[PDB]
């Protein structure tokens, strides 16, 4: 649980695969109660990311790739962010003359957050 | 009987042109395939370019949208040298979006990779049927070298890579007698990626100089013989030879270890580099940040010394021309007569949709140059197409 | 952003026929190098979503061979030849074109 | 000398892709002739793609009303396998509306029908000359198996057939050395019909699995041999294989009756099937009511058992892809040096006016597969050209 204006902190595993191995970005996903799905940002390996436009401002994600977590962090959360958090992985590349994507093959089970007093 | 190549590479001082396709020129009116990547391939009685059609002509409405290069139309054709790549002489090789061939004195061998990006699978060809088939092992795409394989006694090698492409990937090397696979080892190379080789005998251990996809400016070189002993590195040049590189003055160089740079992490383009004794004929694109012009350097210990004095320099084109991949390929001795092996090298040239925006279609033209043991001053062999095409418009 | 529509809010399907549904988009996801980034994902009931297809046409690993896809530029189509009873759920329309990705509305499917 | 074929075919666990004509895609500006049916046969040196052409090219106003399928225009052709269907490559082999051409070791041997309607005939052409004419008996359409004849010890068998086509017509079994024939007899199979046969040599055993058109779900089979005593039956396999059929779980199946559904007996499809021990790795469209798609079935003990176990299946094309004929030739000792043939098959695809009603024009491009050892995945080879051309607007 969070009450509203604190800092909402999220934490996501990975076993079998080990970080910084298969070059995947890897996710975070929200899905407020009753709507579809909203993409918040992305995080490669090698600390590169990518933020969604409307939660750049709240948004920290970062990865450890001794401990095989990633992290999420959004201040100053409001009553709207309620919403089930997801954490995936996703395979794709754009840079070289072979590109490929693998769109969000695994998913990892809901965390049900509410920011509420 | 089988062609042999354990005979050294031979000594050279300048390379001379021997063939231009000119297929984009003709093609404005002519019949001829839309191409994306070309490479040469020398049996004993005659030189073949191989390229990977796109299923199109030039003109065509189906010449859409081919900077998609992965598709199930691609296929694997092949005409002589010097000819341009016209529909009405290319003879069918494989079904493929990556493919290798070679000469083992018989006939040709080819091998064709296809099938889904997640699924694919190789089957190689030998004298016009398909006798083997290899499968995805790390379930990502399968690429081969994107030029000559090498055939030493008989056998026929060539290095094959899955896996991501801009993180580390798993390779392996393969050999095969009378087109059926016989052995395979994996390259256990943690520290770099090993994609695009381009290959060449040489007394009788395979050299290849690779390209370096992944926080590498550097060219790695892998070295096998007969029964797949190997030895990894990278090219020790002082001069750094991918396309995304720092300017020679700044960079350092190493043997061992990879060598990142600003922003030059996560691109490359295929190359190739000639041995010749400790130094190397190595060679690379004019600008630091595009593939643009060409150029050869004879790097003095630049093969074990990361020395940086160039003794020779040739300029095939010019920085305002657009450039490519460029590979490597031996002419053997059954069509020389000599008693060692002529090193020659390709360089293609594409124009289209990535860098002239305004076309629809990608095409590239082939250029072919020889070793020569006198001197030769080089020239701006450009492709000289004038876009935008009729199709364009 | 990418604007995302689909079609039906609610499809009523029955066991053994085939059925469809459709997405359209504001936007051409004709990337510029020439692949189509548009996939279908599957939400069951209680659980979180799964990998239908993930480019225009191409199935994921593990999917039954029963779906496919079709369609470019616009509009893309995702196609059930026989409907079974475990195919009960919210499919959603991903495109992966821009840098923000979007989903769709998710078209509920009710067996009837 | 003549080619052997007395040695048993290879089993085989996956099918892998060979070539792929692109002969309409390619054809949107190149000269490319309009073809109805293709199909394959292999020679000791090379293997070709024959076709029957309809006299006109694609885009040319000439191709006006091609779905005529007999008129006085049409001409077996023939290209080296791969190559699309060009102009300019296109060898002459006869004049025929229905033909079969098989190679027996010295030159192809090629039969072509041609005439009237009630008053056809067939040449037998042998090295590029007649040699030898066939008249009809029963002065209705006669027609020839529309794939490759089989050839043993240098005799050359081949099934034609005269009647009616939605009633029981007179079958025929050929036999012909250097050209003539010599030997004939009549196939007594009361409870069928038996039209466009698909053969193939196994251990001196010529099997046939053919297209039922009368009151028939199911393939007809023909086994015969040197002196042409024969057995007739049907497939046994539980899983129906022709066009318009009933879904699997309804189907029953017998071995020697015929099998009618509803609304499945007076239409079908050229087919094929390869004898593995008691499998047989039926091929069929996807589609129960058109020809669409299509999948390649290992059955157990499908050929003698009535079973349903379906071991393995493989699709080539997915279900929104048009698709046609199918039929099965074998590659001879001689080209794989192996002690065993190896089977393959062909699959055409249509497009053009008995579908896609927009176009004025009919023609099909031919995909290639061979049996491997290894296991293979699937993938959809689709023509993929784009309609309407520029002739039908
Ligand atoms: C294939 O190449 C052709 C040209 O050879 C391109 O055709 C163009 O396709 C676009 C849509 O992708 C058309 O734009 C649409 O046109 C109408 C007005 O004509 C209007 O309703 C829409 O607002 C939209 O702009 C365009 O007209 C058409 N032709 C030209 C000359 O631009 C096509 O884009 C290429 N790509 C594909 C995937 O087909
Ligand atoms: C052959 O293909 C051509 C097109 O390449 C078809 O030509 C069309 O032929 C029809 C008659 O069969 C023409 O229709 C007639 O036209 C005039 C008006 O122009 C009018 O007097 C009649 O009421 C009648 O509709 C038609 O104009 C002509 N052209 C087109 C573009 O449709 C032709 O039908 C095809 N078949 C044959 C057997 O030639
Ligand atoms: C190949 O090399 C062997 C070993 O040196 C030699 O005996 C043989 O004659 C060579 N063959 C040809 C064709 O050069
Ligand atoms: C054909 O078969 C016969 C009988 O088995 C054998 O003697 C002969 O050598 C064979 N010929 C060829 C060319 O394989
Ligand atoms: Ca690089
Ligand atoms: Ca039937």
């Amino acid at each position: 649980l969070v009450k509203p204006s604190e800092t909402l902190s999220l934490t996501c595993s990975v076993s079998g695969e080990s970080i910084s191995s298969g070059g995947y970005y890897w996710t975070w996903i929200r899905q407020h109660p009753g709507k579809g799905l909203e993409w918040i940002g992305n995080i490669f390996d090698t600390g590169s990311t990518h933020y969604s436009p409307s939660l750049k401002t709240r948004l920290t994600i970062s990865i450890d790739t001794s401990k095989n977590q990633f992290y999420l962090r959004l201040n100053s959360a409001t009553a709207a962010d309620t919403a089930v958090y997801y954490c995936a992985r996703v395979g794709y590349s754009l840079e070289t003359d072979r590109p490929y994507y693998f769109g969000l093959d695994v998913w990892g089970q809901g965390t049900t957050v509410t920011v509420s007093s | 009987e089988f062609l042999n190549n354990t005979e050294p590479l031979c000594n050279v001082s300048g390379f001379a042109i021997v063939s231009k396709d000119n297929g984009i020129r003709i093609g404005s009116r002519g019949h001829v395939f839309v191409i994306r990547e070309p490479f040469v391939a020398c049996g004993p009685t005659e030189c073949r370019t191989f390229f990977l059609t796109q299923g199109a002509l030039l003109n065509d409405k189906h010449s859409n949208n081919t900077v998609k290069d992965r598709s199930p139309y691609r296929a694997l054709m092949s005409v002589p040298l010097g000819s341009s790549p016209n529909a009405y002489q290319a003879k069918f090789e494989s079904v493929a979006w990556s493919a290798t061939a070679c000469h083992d004195g018989k006939r040709w061998l080819a091998v064709g990779i296809s099938g889904a990006d997640d699924d694919a699978y190789a089957v190689i060809h030998y004298g016009g049927m398909p006798t083997d088939v290899v499968r995805s092992w790390r379930k990502q795409i399968l690429r081969t070298q994107e030029s000559s394989c090498v055939c030493m006694k008989g056998n026929c090698y060539w290095v094959m890579t899955d896996g991501p492409a801009n993180s580390q990937a798993s390779y392996k090397i393969f050999k095969s007698h009378k087109g059926m696979v016989t052995n395979e080892r994996e390259v256990s190379f943690q520290g770099g990626h090993i994609e695009e080789c381009s290959c060449y005998p040489n007394l009788g251990k395979v050299e290849c100089v690779c390209r370096d996809n992944w926080n590498g400016m550097n060219r790695p070189v892998l070295t096998f013989d007969e029964d797949l002993n190997y030895e990894v590195g990278y090219l020790c040049a002082g001069i750094p030879t991918d396309t995304p590189r720092v300017q020679d003055n700044s960079f350092i160089g190493s043997c061992t270890n990879a060598v990142g740079g600003s922003g030059t992490n996560n691109y490359g383009v295929k190359g190739f580099g000639f041995r010749q004794g400790n130094s190397v004929w190595a060679g690379r694109t004019v600008s630091i940040s595009s593939r643009s012009g060409f150029e050869i350097l004879l790097v003095e210990d630049g093969w074990v010394k990361t020395s940086k004095n160039v003794v020779k320099k040739v300029e095939v084109l010019n920085n305002k021309n657009w450039s490519g991949y460029s590979g490597a390929f031996t002419i053997p001795i059954t069509m020389t007569s000599k008693q060692c092996l002529v090193p020659c090298f390709w360089l293609e040239m594409i124009r289209g949709k990535p860098e002239e925006r305004t076309s629809i279609w990608t095409s590239s033209s082939s250029t072919v140059f020889c070793g020569v043991s006198s001197e030769v001053p080089g020239w701006s062999w450009d492709d000289g197409a004038i876009l935008p095409f009729d199709i364009d418009k | 952003d990418i604007v995302m529509t689909q079609s039906p809010l609610s499809l009523p399907v029955t066991p053994g026929e085939p059925a469809s549904i459709s997405c359209r988009s504001s936007q051409s996801l004709l990337h510029s190098n020439g692949y189509t980034y548009l996939d279908w994902y599957l939400q069951k009931p209680g659980q979180s979503p799964q990998l239908l297809i993930y480019l225009a046409s191409n199935r994921a690993s593990g999917v039954p061979d029963r779906f496919s896809g079709s369609g470019s530029g616009t509009y893309f189509t995702l196609k059930i030849s026989r409907v079974e009873a475990e195919d009960v759920g919210v499919y959603y329309c991903m495109q992966a074109v821009q840098t923000p990705w979007t989903f769709g509305q998710g078209t509920k499917v009710e067996i009837k």
